[PDB]
């Protein structure tokens, strides 16, 4: 925006001059024709005591009175500060981008009304770095009882676990001689050219492979065999077709991510699994157009081998399937063989558990769900089918209001307990 | 579909003449309570060896005087206590009265501390530590509420570790004096903050916030109201009533339903319902269409009695998805009721959809995404008041999913969630995790357990907490 | 220590004081215990036109005579002799006019072309409970009603293999139970018994089939081909099995059963108070009262019964007696009047067990002391058989008498053996447990469809 | 014993009269049956026939419906009827014609008289005449297991349930002295826990003899809490183990990890549970299967490989599992500055059966005396 692009030339300069006096200066949000922020005291260290200052920029355009030696500015009751809510002292600074010189007064009273008739004289005041003196006395520390730091009004951008399915129109549904599929098992796996990503339960056998053409052919009564509309099986409100839902959503991405990953009936978590026992192992994704590497398997050595996790959940929402990514961890003594003991190993994945490492796993484990269900020529066809479900990310949420991260790594004491340090 | 979101302010309180603040800390010290009156004393009762009264004297006496701050960068997380003199943010006096004084003998504890079975000596105690609050409240001290500071060595004996198979000592003592008026604090006799509610870690300075919780958990317990949660509308008021279940432990195990009833002043209703049914082998509690009309009866004639003026809005909040035959008998009970707008409710505490910033810090408090009919809400993270993210382990979000047969919007209601987080017994820190109506539900569940099916229990949440 | 008997194989008497151990030998020479002249079997068969001509083909047959399977085991695989001179029931298995209802095609197809297994078989079972309700009412009178369903519509309702759906055969007995005739459910190919037990999806003994389904019309019919001989005359002993199961709807609680026999093979149900748990709804017990009330139900319908109060009565469980079960059962034992009262715990699931030399296992009537507990071989090498007819090892049956039980180990072990010949789905008398223990597994799967506080009848031959 | 050379002389003369026609004798004060055999064939004929050979004791063989002959013999030189002409080989001829009629229904096969021998799954566990004991600040052993592995000399064979420690090695000579409150351990009677009628302490003393035998045996076992299953570890991807035990007075080894390729890995397990009898404590062995992917992966589907298992089930193949484990279990608790194994392990006498399988003359009448053996496929 046009009016963006000032406030940051206006905003630089004035940083300009506070750093040249000897103080600190940080932006909070955007205002209409100008941007605000705070300005720290410094004797070499910041020392806790803050100012706000509203920074109003103008490109041309002479202010009320006679501009020879005194002018007037109204202040709007809504350009008026977003501080009320705090117990700051604030400054503004009016700075005219013809002129390239700054006036200062102070505006500590910010309750909404016609107080907006502001008197300034060129001579009694300007923002100097001769004014310093005055614009330090102007000050309530940190360490006061009341002062809110009110939270950036820049905005700033997400991600959810959600991962968007993209299912096949048509799905195959049979009536089964076997009752449940575990009890279809032991006669699938002797005919030959057997998948396992399919759901019988009640009698009813679904799946969106064609049951007649891959082996599948023992477990299901070939007469029935039928296809139908995803739609009315996914999209209805029956319990017992949203459970069997889930389950074939669970095979399926089982089946596609079986290169890299095995699936674990307990707590039905998916982990990397390991290609060398007690041998570590890294996993080359992308996040975003970048390049990155993960030690999905670390082999510790008296020994403790821990693989990179996550629940896949399925959740619908307003007649749309999403994939819900919840990262974990699964440890093992050898790779293989779980921890006889896993207790013990349970407290060090709490200091793992912070918001920059969590947002990286989803993010990997993501690229390794959209590329399952790719359509491309590098898949392991020989022996192997094509996957059939796809699956998309969704755009970053978007948040009005943003953390105020660069100001808390300075004041907050214990920021750097955000960060998640391994073992 | 991409989703919508909001990030709601921090749901304001009022607190004396009309004061309005976010934080209870500073509201009280900016404005006092809401409703004082001249000359208010809280008789407080106290219970434990000869030291650990004389240190709780030493504590009351340090509270009056004020404590300073204990970490001057958080400030208005980690704030100074002004004193219980001029500057009374309670502006009610905190004195233990002569006579209200029960001592343990240094025999008794080591009569305790020397029995091997855990669960006889936990009875044995509460048989002990029950009778002397039975002396105190049917004596001439006549105390509104009454601390019991164990020792250190009967603390580590009666309450488990860590880094149904047996009893707890606390939630069984609840249980023994849940007949008596005059509520009980029990209190570490070194840092005074809560004892027996949750486990201690294996090894044992926040003072002032220490000073500050004990203070609001004995107004609290007094029956003494700090503030209130302030509408949108003056004159429309809202109540909240949430639904709960607590399996047994003897006979056969049967689940039975609670009711949480919480007004916008904080003050609770307990009440309990018929045995529930179970949808597979014993778990997934649920209740019949008439049986979910007998307790929403109940506890709304249970509001009629105390609260004394007419509900405009109900609430009603549960952890469990609201079946068809519960949904029916509510809308029955609420039709017959004569409440003018009502709401359902029910409330994930365990979804696993959640948001990630760019950042080391999490998403602020009051982040609400708007997955189409269902909030994703975010109780605990960053909060700007208090300069930073109380906690360790990334927050995860409550996600709020609203019946049909609701009147107001999915955003009206996340801002009522969001609302009844500050409502707390606990400490004076405003970013708890879940509703009151769902902290109570977890903790009324211990107690009742132990109170046998069909004796009457009292309705005042005082008790409970 | 650990001394072992190997036992006898229990005796049983036929007609005319005629003993011997094989079901089917015996009946081949001394026939029923009690034979009536003229005696006849009126049996009534549903089911397709090409299944009812199946039927009337395989009774003809079998009154014919079928020829031994396999001459080598005679003793396993007899022949048998037909109804005539020889026959061993000495009764008339007889289809009259009238007693005959035929599903037709169309409703053969409705069933099959249901997609929902649970709608499709409370459809199916509607029909034929009115089937048979109709037949039981009409004046075609008949005692014993032969289910021959077609293989189609079999499939369609019984699962197969190399609760969380409907069994067709368990809901159907739920719906008849107050129908007085009882039904035996048969494939229509092989005439074994059908919807026990889930079918097999290659599925592809003719003298023995017969023997079995006919005895097991018998049986049903009311009568008794034999009593087990017992240890004296005068002596009168009962057998009653208490079990327990949870029901599927409500607040999934536990029921408990008890299942009363006599020396002659005649079952007694009837259903307790509610259980209680020990943990989180499993491990289902009763309280010293409820145990009192059950026990009283069970004798007072014994007694009502039958002309003699037995000088004995044997109380089996498969799980441990509580202090409060074994108080109550003493207690209405004592006020019963029985002169003798043993408490037995029947452990089917224990590891214990003893291996011989070589491939054939240990015989049958094994039994080894283990210092007040008893590892008893229900199944095993049987001499008459001339070889062990299962395939897997078997499992012994530890036997662990309570501390008011009057009469020793070695008694109770003889008793419990004994009882594991009471036999109404084959003629085989090698069976793993006794009657009171296989009677609770099928009357938890059928009352378990029956509300709670709803009259049941206490006729066995109905749940069979 | 005396009387029974007294009889064997009878038999072998009589019995060389018969086979010199070719007929058969096996032995069942001696009782035989007789068999028939077809010339060219030299395979038996079917029909049968009772002997009794001598030189209200009535014969057992009254039960049986077969023609019962006794023969009366002398140390210098049809009784089919039984109540309260000469053996010169013409006689064989006519006493031929007095067969059973070979299967004719009611040929009873009666068991043989001499006895046989048994042995039982079970094992005395010999234990250490003092148990320690002693309080704890954690609820279960779960949540003393973060505490006890932040010190050095960790140890598992430890029960903690509602705040009681049990074990039998003294807990303040290890890092479980940071999980038990130090002040109220002391050693008393083992008796007093492991022999009493309390459910609790015959349960926590079950969990003990499970977590020490687990941790004595860890060099050649893995326990899987999933049915509490012990099975033979491996060594390598996919490649075979054998173990080498002793068996009777003789050497013998057994796969104890197999494998089959077009893949998975069998392993040789049991169930090993505790069972006290009379104030003596047991060891139950029951043999099973765990089968894996490769070597250390589990399998996906053991439901395929289940319908595998109970054609092993047979009684030879099941003996001679007990036979190894009892050997692997006793052997683990043998043989001044490092610890020892607590608890040894004693092979009880055999079982003696007043009477036994027929097994060698069931070998050949029965026609499914094969399907007895398990056929390893």
């Amino acid at each position: 925006t046009d009016s963006q692009v000032l406030g940051e030339l206006g905003e630089t300069a004035i940083k300009k001059i506070v750093l040249e006096t000897g103080f600190l200066y940080e932006q909070r949000g955007r205002l209409e024709a100008g941007t605000d922020g705070i300005i720290e005291l410094r004797d070499g260290a910041p020392l806790g005591k803050l100012l706000g200052v509203q920074v109003k920029s103008t490109e041309s355009g002479q202010y009320v009175r006679e501009n020879d030696n005194s002018f007037e500015y109204l202040l709007k009751p809504d350009d008026l500060k977003y501080w009320r809510t705090s117990n700051i002292p604030v400054i503004i600074v009016l700075w005219r981008k013809s002129d390239e010189t700054a006036y200062w007064k102070d505006v500590s009273d910010c309750v909404r009304g016609e107080e907006r008739r502001l008197k300034f004289d060129k001579g009694t005041d300007v923002f100097d770095p001769r004014s310093a003196d005055r614009i330090g006395a102007l000050t309530i520390d940190r360490r006061t009882p009341g002062v809110f730091l009110p939270p950036l009004n820049k905005g700033e951008d997400a991600i959810i676990n959600l991962l968007r399915i993209r299912l096949p129109d048509e799905i195959f549904i049979s009536t089964s001689p076997f009752g449940s599929g575990r009890d279809a098992v032991p006669e699938l796996v002797k005919h030959g050219n057997v998948r396992f990503d399919w759901v019988i339960r009640k009698r009813r056998f679904v799946s969106f492979f064609d049951p007649r053409e891959y082996g599948t052919r023992a477990i299901v009564d070939l007469d029935q065999v039928e296809a139908v509309d995803t739609k009315l099986i996914a999209f209805n409100d029956e319990q017992d077709d949203l459970n069997d839902t889930m389950d074939l959503l669970r095979r399926t991405v089982e089946r596609q991510t079986a290169t890299q990953l095995s699936f674990l009936r307990k707590d039905r978590l998916f982990h990397f699994k390991a290609v060398g026992v007690g041998k570590s192992r890294s996993y080359r994704y992308m996040s975003n157009v970048n390049e990155t590497s993960a030690k999905v398997v670390s082999a510790y050595s008296w020994g403790y081998v821990r693989h990179h996790a996550a629940r896949l959940r399925f959740e619908r929402l307003a007649d749309e399937w999403f994939l819900v990514i919840d990262p974990d961890f699964h440890f093992t003594t050898d790779g293989f063989q779980p921890h006889r003991y896993p207790e013990a190993l349970l407290a060090g994945k709490k200091r793992l558990e912070r918001n920059a490492a969590v947002r990286g796993q989803v993010t990997m484990w993501q690229h390794l769900l959209v590329e399952s269900g790719k359509h491309e020529v590098g898949l392991f066809d020989a022996d192997k089918p094509a996957p059939l479900l796809q699956f998309e990310r969704l755009p970053v949420i978007q948040l009005s209001q943003a953390v105020p991260e660069s100001s808390w790594n300075r004041t907050d004491p214990r920021a750097k307990e955000m960060e998640a340090q391994d073992l | 579909m991409t989703f919508k979101a909001h990030v709601f302010d921090e749901p304001m309180l009022e607190f004396g003449d009309g004061g309005q603040h976010c934080d209870p800390r500073q509201g009280l010290r900016e404005h006092g309570p809401l409703q004082p009156r001249s000359g208010d004393v809280i008789r407080v009762g106290v219970i434990g060896t000869d030291d650990t009264v004389a240190g709780f004297t030493e504590f009351l006496a340090e509270t009056g005087r004020g404590i300073e701050s204990g970490n001057k960068q958080l400030i208005n997380l980690n704030p100074d206590f002004p004193g219980l003199g001029n500057q009374n943010p309670f502006r009610c006096k905190f004195e233990v009265p002569d006579g209200a004084t029960v001592t343990i003998s240094r025999r008794q504890v080591n009569d305790i501390t020397g029995i091997g079975r855990h669960d006889e000596a936990v009875r044995h105690a509460v048989e002990l530590i029950s009778s002397q609050l039975s002396a105190l409240v049917e004596g001439s001290a006549k105390p509104d509420v009454i601390v019991l500071a164990l020792p250190i060595p009967l603390i580590e004996k009666l309450v488990n570790a860590k880094s149904g198979d047996m009893l707890n000592f606390r939630d069984l003592l609840k249980a023994k004096t849940l007949h008596l008026p005059v509520p009980t604090q029990i209190v570490w006799p070194d840092t005074w903050d809560d004892a027996a509610k949750i486990p201690r870690k294996i090894k044992r300075q926040v003072k002032a916030t220490r000073a500050w919780n004990l203070l609001n958990a004995l107004f609290y317990k007094a029956g003494k109201v700090p503030w209130r949660l302030l509408p949108d509308q003056a004159e429309y008021r809202t109540s909240f009533l949430g639904i709960g279940f607590y399996r047994d432990l003897d006979g056969q195990q049967l689940w039975t339903s609670t009711a949480q009833m919480f007004d916008e002043r904080g003050r609770g209703l307990i009440l309990r319902g018929a045995r529930a049914q179970t949808e597979t082998r014993g778990r997934h509690p649920y209740l019949t269409a008439k049986d979910a009309e007998d307790l929403v009866v109940q506890s709304i004639a249970a509001y009629k009695a105390h609260h004394r003026h007419v509900p405009a809005r109900l609430v009603v909040l549960k952890t469990s998805r609201f079946r068809s035959e519960e949904a029916e008998g509510i809308d029955a009970a609420l039709g017959k009721s004569g409440i003018e707008m009502s709401d359902l409710v029910w409330v994930q505490e365990s979804s696993p959809i959640a948001i990630f910033r760019d950042g080391n810090y999490p998403v602020l408090r009051g982040t609400f995404v708007d997955l189409d009919g269902k909030g994703l809400l975010y109780t605990r993270g960053s909060v700007p008041f208090y300069g930073t993210f109380p906690g360790l382990r990334v927050p995860r979000p409550l996600l709020l999913v609203p019946h049909e047969n609701s009147d107001s919007t999915i955003l009206t209601l996340a801002k009522d969630v969001l609302a009844l987080t500050k409502v707390n017994w606990n400490t004076t820190q405003f970013d708890q995790k879940l509703p009151a109506p769902i902290k109570a539900a977890r903790e009324v569940g211990r107690i009742l357990k132990h109170v046998e099916f069909g004796t009457a229990v009292s309705s005042d949440f005082r008790r409970y907490t």
